[PDB]
C-alpha cells in the first residue's frame, strides 16, 4: 500500500542498527544518514535505528542484517513501514537483564 | 585512582611533602592522556556524590587556604596529612598565585585514594569564573592551553557544594542565605554548578555571616544576599542546625565564633595581600562534634 | 657562593638579603610575598627573571635600571603603577598582568623583546602597542580597552592570542603576511580577516562566530584546530567545509542546538573521522 | 530483577 513499507533486503554490514538505504531511498523518503527513524514489524514490533546511505547496497529495498531481522521478528524482503522516531529521549531507569541461554559461559559482569 | 593515576597521585603527594614546610607555589603537573583520564575520573567521582556531603568525625577542617601550597602543607603536617586525617575546606580554596593547583591536585588525589578523608569547597575567592576568581582561569590561560582549562572547569563544575559534620556543623563558605529553603532542592541540584552573584549558593560563597540584616540584604560582594542573624537563626531552628562555617574574609584572628559560637568564621588566609595581615586558622572537629579553633600563622 | 635565584615567596619578612651580595641571582622571585618589593634590583647585573606577586609595594623599584634583564615578572602585584619598563630594550620577557596596575604605561617599544604581558589593568590605557617589529609571538588578549589599538603592524609574528579581550573593534588582521597561530576568541570581529593572506595557520578560533560558514575552510587543509566554542550554531555550511578536509585534529562545533538528539552526536562523530579531537571529548578517529 | 536499585555499570 503505502510507499513507506519498503522491502527489507539483506545488509552486507553486520551492524544491527544500520540499514543500507539507496540514494533514491534516502532521498524520496525523509531518510538522512543520521535519522533515527522507527520501523514497525510483525505483532507490534517497533524499533528505532539508523538509516545508512548506501546507494550501491540497496535498490528500492532496505538492506537489513540478519540480526535486525531476528530482533524485529521479520523475514527478508518484508515491506516494513518506516517512520521518524525523534521522541526517543534518554531513559531514566531502564531495567535490563541478560539471557540465560545467551549469558551461559560468559563469567563475571559480562 | 587508576594505576597511572594512583602513581601520579603518590608522586604528587611526595612532591607536596618535599615542598611542605617551604615556600608555596607548587604546581604538580602531569602527562596529557594520564591527566585527561585523571580529570575524567575526578569529575565522575565528584559528580557521584550529592551536593550536600557528610563529614566523617573526627576531622581537621581548615579555613580559607586561599590557594596556598605552604598553608595546605602546614595544615597537612599539623592537622593531619591525607589520608591520615579528614580535611574539609569551608571555601576560597583557590585564589591568586601558582599554589592553588598543587592544593587542588592533592585534594583530588586524596579523594581518589580515600574520599572519606578529603573535601574542599569554594567561596568568593575560589569561584569558577575569572570575574570573581581569576587566580585559576588566568593562571591556566597563562601557563597551560585552553583544552586543559576547559577540562578543569568541567571537573570543578562537576563537584559537590556543601558538607555537614554529623548534622551538627554546616561547612559553608560564608554566611546564611534567604534563598536556601531546604536540602531537597540542594541534593536535587547536581552537577554542574557554580557560585552566582545573588541567591543562596551565591550568598554562601560570596557573602559572609551577616548581623546587620535580619532576613536578607546586601553583601560584601555587592550582589550577594548576606543573610542576617535572624535569617540564620530561623534556618538553624527549622533545620535543627547548630553551627555554620564562614570563610572568604580577611580574619585578623583566623577563627571567629559568631552567632554565639554558631558561626565559626575559620579563615586560613595568612597575610592576605600582604597589607592585610589576616590570621590563619582551622576548625578541629572532634568525633563528638567538638568544634575547636586551630589557629595558624598570619 | 652567590645564589643564582632569589626566592621571596611568602618570605614573611620585609627585608630580603642576597639581592646585592649575590650578583649572580637570575631568578628574583617574590611571588605571593609578604613584603613590599625587592631592593638592589640594579645591583645584580646578571638577573634573568624577577617575579613579584602579591607585592605590598604600591610602586616599582629600579624598574628601568636593569637594562640587562631577560624576564620581568611584575605580575599579580598590588602596585599603583608600572613605569620605566619601556627603557629596558633588552628585556626578553615581561609579566605585569593580573595586577592592580592603576596606570598601565611604559610599554612603548623595545629592541630585543620576546614576551610581553602587562594587561589586566584598572585603567584601559594602551601606549604604543604595535611599535616594535622584532616580535614573533603576540599575546594581546584580556585587553581592558573597548577597542584594539593596532593589529595591522604585526606582519612578522607567527603566534596571535587575543582571547577574552574587551577590545570589540579588531581590525588589520589581514595585513599579516603569515601567522602560524592566531587566536581570535571574543575579539568582537564579525568576520575573520587574513584567512586568505595568512592561510598557513594550523589553529583557528571562532568563539561563537556570527558567520554562518567558515571563511574558506574546505580549501584549508592545514588547520588542525578548528574551534568554534558556544556556537548557536550559525549554519551547517561551516560544518560541511570542515568535513571536506581531512588534515584537522581539533574540531569544536560547539554546543549547538542540533546536539539534543544523542543520535545526532553519534552521526556527527561517524561522519567526521579525520578530526583527531572532537571539541571536548576527543574523537576516537 | 529490580530497577534503579543496583549500582549500575558506570562509564
Amino acid at each position: 500500500n503505502r510507499p513507506n513499507r519498503l522491502i527489507v533486503d539483506e545488509a552486507i554490514n553486520e551492524d544491527n542498527s544500520v540499514v543500507s538505504l539507496s540514494q533514491p531511498k534516502m532521498d524520496e523518503l525523509q531518510l538522512f544518514r543520521g535519522d533515527t527513524v522507527l520501523l514497525k514489524g510483525k505483532k507490534r514490533r517497533e524499533a528505532v535505528c539508523i538509516v545508512l546511505s548506501d546507494d550501491t547496497c540497496s535498490d528500492e529495498k532496505i538492506r537489513m542484517n540478519r540480526v535486525v531481522r531476528n530482533n524485529l521478528r521479520v523475514r527478508l524482503g518484508d515491506v516494513i513501514s518506516i517512520q521518524p522516531c525523534p521522541d526517543v529521549k534518554y531513559g531514566k531507569r531502564i531495567h535490563v537483564l541478560p539471557i540465560d541461554d545467551t549469558v551461559e559461559g560468559i563469567t563475571g559482569n559480562l | 585512582m587508576a594505576d597511572l593515576d594512583k602513581l601520579n597521585i603518590d608522586s604528587i603527594i611526595q612532591r607536596l611533602l618535599e615542598v611542605r614546610g617551604s615556600k608555596p607555589g607548587k604546581n604538580v603537573q602531569l602527562q596529557e592522556n594520564e591527566i585527561r583520564g585523571l580529570c575524567l575520573k575526578s569529575r565522575e567521582i565528584f559528580l557521584s556524590q550529592p551536593i550536600l556531603l557528610e563529614l566523617e568525625a573526627p576531622l581537621k577542617i581548615c579555613g580559607d587556604i586561599h590557594g596556598q601550597y605552604y598553608d595546605l602543607l602546614r595544615l597537612f603536617e599539623y592537622g593531619g596529612f591525607p589520608p591520615e586525617s579528614n580535611y574539609l575546606f569551608l571555601g576560597d580554596y583557590v585564589d591568586r598565585g601558582k599554589q592553588s593547583l598543587e592544593t587542588i591536585c592533592l585534594l583530588l588525589a586524596y579523594k581518589i585514594k580515600y574520599p572519606e578523608n578529603f573535601f574542599l569547597l569554594r567561596g568568593n575567592h575560589e569561584c569558577a569564573s575569572i570575574n570573581r576568581i581569576y587566580g585559576f582561569y588566568d593562571e591556566c590561560k597563562r601557563r597551560y592551553n585552553i583544552k586543559l582549562w576547559k577540562t578543569f572547569t568541567d571537573c570543578f563544575n562537576c563537584l559537590p557544594i556543601a558538607a555537614i559534620v554529623d548534622e551538627k556543623i554546616f561547612c559553608c563558605h560564608g554566611g546564611l542565605s534567604p534563598d536556601l529553603q531546604s536540602m531537597e532542592q540542594i541534593r536535587r541540584i547536581m552537577r554542574p554548578t557554580d557560585v552566582p552573584d545573588q541567591g543562596l549558593l551565591c550568598d554562601l560563597l560570596w557573602s559572609d555571616p551577616d548581623k546587620d540584616v535580619l532576613g536578607w540584604g546586601e553583601n560584601d560582594r555587592g550582589v550577594s544576599f548576606t543573610f542576617g542573624a535572624e535569617v540564620v537563626a530561623k534556618f538553624l531552628h527549622k533545620h535543627d542546625l547548630d553551627l555554620i562555617c564562614r570563610a572568604h574574609q580577611v580574619v585578623e584572628d583566623g577563627y571567629e565564633f559568631f552567632a554565639k559560637r554558631q558561626l565559626v568564621t575559620l579563615f586560613s588566609a595568612p597575610n592576605y595581600c600582604g597589607e592585610f595581615d589576616n590570621a590563619g586558622a582551622m576548625m578541629s572537629v572532634d568525633e563528638t562534634l567538638m568544634c575547636s579553633f586551630q589557629i595558624l600563622k598570619p | 657562593r652567590d645564589a643564582e635565584d632569589v626566592d621571596l615567596n611568602h618570605y614573611r619578612i620585609g627585608k630580603i638579603e642576597g639581592f646585592e651580595v649575590l650578583k649572580k641571582v637570575k631568578t628574583l622571585c617574590l611571588r605571593q610575598n609578604l613584603i613590599k618589593c625587592i631592593e638592589n634590583l640594579e645591583e645584580l647585573q646578571s638577573l634573568r627573571e624577577l617575579d613579584l606577586y602579591d607585592n605590598q609595594i604600591k610602586k616599582i623599584e629600579n624598574l628601568e635600571a636593569l637594562t640587562e634583564l631577560e624576564i620581568l615578572d611584575i605580575s599579580f602585584n598590588l602596585l599603583r603603577n608600572i613605569e620605566g619598563v619601556d627603557k629596558l630594550t633588552r628585556l626578553k620577557k615581561l609579566f605585569l598582568v593580573n595586577n592592580k596596575i592603576s596606570k598601565i604605561e611604559n610599554l612603548s617599544n623595545l629592541h630585543q623583546l620576546q614576551m610581553l604581558e602587562l594587561g589586566s589593568n584598572r585603567i584601559r590605557a594602551i601606549e604604543n602597542i604595535d611599535t616594535l617589529t622584532n616580535l614573533e609571538s603576540l599575546f594581546l588578549g584580556k585587553n581592558k580597552i573597548t577597542k584594539l589599538q593596532n593589529l595591522d603592524a604585526l606582519t612578522n609574528l607567527t603566534v596571535l592570542s587575543m582571547q577574552s579581550n574587551r577590545l570589540t573593534k579588531i581590525e588589520g588582521l589581514q595585513n599579516l603576511v603569515n601567522l602560524r597561530e592566531l587566536y581570535l576568541s571574543h575579539n568582537g570581529i564579525e568576520v575573520i580577516e587574513g584567512l586568505e593572506n595568512n592561510n598557513k595557520l594550523t589553529m583557528l578560533d571562532i568563539a561563537s562566530n556570527r558567520i554562518k560558514k567558515i571563511e574558506n575552510i574546505s580549501h584549508l587543509t592545514e588547520l588542525q584546530e578548528f574551534w568554534m566554542n558556544d556556537n548557536l550554531l550559525e549554519s551547517w555550511s561551516d560544518l560541511d567545509e570542515l568535513k571536506g578536509a581531512r588534515s584537522l585534529e581539533t574540531v569544536y562545533l560547539e554546543r549547538n542546538p542540533l546536539q539534543k538528539d544523542p543520535q545526532y552526536r553519534r552521526k556527527v562523530m561517524l561522519a567526521l573521522p579525520s578530526v583527531r579531537q572532537i571539541d571536548a571529548t576527543f574523537v576516537r578517529f | 530483577f529490580s530497577g534503579e536499585g543496583q549500582k549500575l555499570g558506570s562509564l
